[PDB]
């Protein structure tokens, strides 16, 4: 999945213009993603790891 | 995933630390007392945080590291944990309990 | 549900580190996690399984602990006290 360009994007829009993008046709290993402590906040509602 | 395996009063006891890949000198050490919590003392193996005694030192490079006590003391009983960090994340080993 | 709270007073909570200790009877010291208020740095135990996570509220100086799925080993007494200065 194109997470590299999402995390390394130069410019982001304002709060009133939050971007919505469909994530599909790609496979990523979220396990390593949530195994790290890089993200200050990681909260899941309605699902379990 | 990545799987890691480790083998195996007053006697010579030596423990080793292993990592999935080469970590150069990026190592961490812990100090644990009877009633106390582990605390980060040295980070990057080159900066001594204020208040930490200077008697603690390390040597070696690459994939082999050794821990040696110059003089064992009754107040020196502790369990040491080894932690490594890379550009991806943080991986922990089972450790050894005394 | 059961909630356990341990709030200090008379001193700056953000200026004094707070750590949690888990010790059920018949076992030794098994740390779980510590938080750095400056950057929300979380250090995990060597035998971590993603059971419980620690969170704090700077607005009300209150720390909250929750379990994703309570099990038998969760029934234990916890040690809380003011830590070393800085």
């Amino acid at each position: 999945c194109p997470f590299g360009e999402v995390f390394n994007a130069t410019r982001f829009a304002s709060v009133y213009a939050w971007n919505r993008k469909r994530i599909s046709n790609c496979v990523a290993d979220y396990s390593v993603l949530y195994n790290s402590a890089s993200f200050s906040t990681f909260k899941c509602y309605g699902v379990s790891p | 995933d990545i799987v890691m395996t480790q083998s195996p009063v007053g006697d010579r006891v030596t423990i080793t630390c292993q990592a999935s890949q080469d970590i150069s000198n990026y190592l961490n050490w812990y100090q644990q007392k009877s009633g106390k919590a582990p605390k980060l003392l040295i980070y990057d193996a080159s900066n001594l945080e204020t208040g930490v005694p200077s008697r603690f030192s390390g040597s070696g490079s690459g994939t082999d590291f050794t821990f040696t006590i110059s003089s064992l003391q009754p107040e020196d009983i502790a369990t040491y944990y080894c932690q490594q960090y890379d550009s991806l994340g943080f991986t922990f080993g089972p450790g050894t309990k005394v | 549900s059961l909630r356990i709270s341990c709030k200090g007073s008379g001193y700056s909570f953000t200026n004094y580190w707070i750590s949690w200790v888990r010790q059920m009877p018949g076992k030794g010291l098994e740390w779980m996690g510590r938080i750095d208020p400056s950057d929300s740095y979380i250090n995990y135990s060597p035998s971590f399984q993603g059971h419980a996570t620690i969170s704090a509220d700077k607005s009300i100086s209150t720390a909250y602990l929750q379990w994703g799925s309570l099990k038998a080993s969760d029934t234990a007494m916890y040690y809380c006290a003011r830590g070393r200065n800085y």
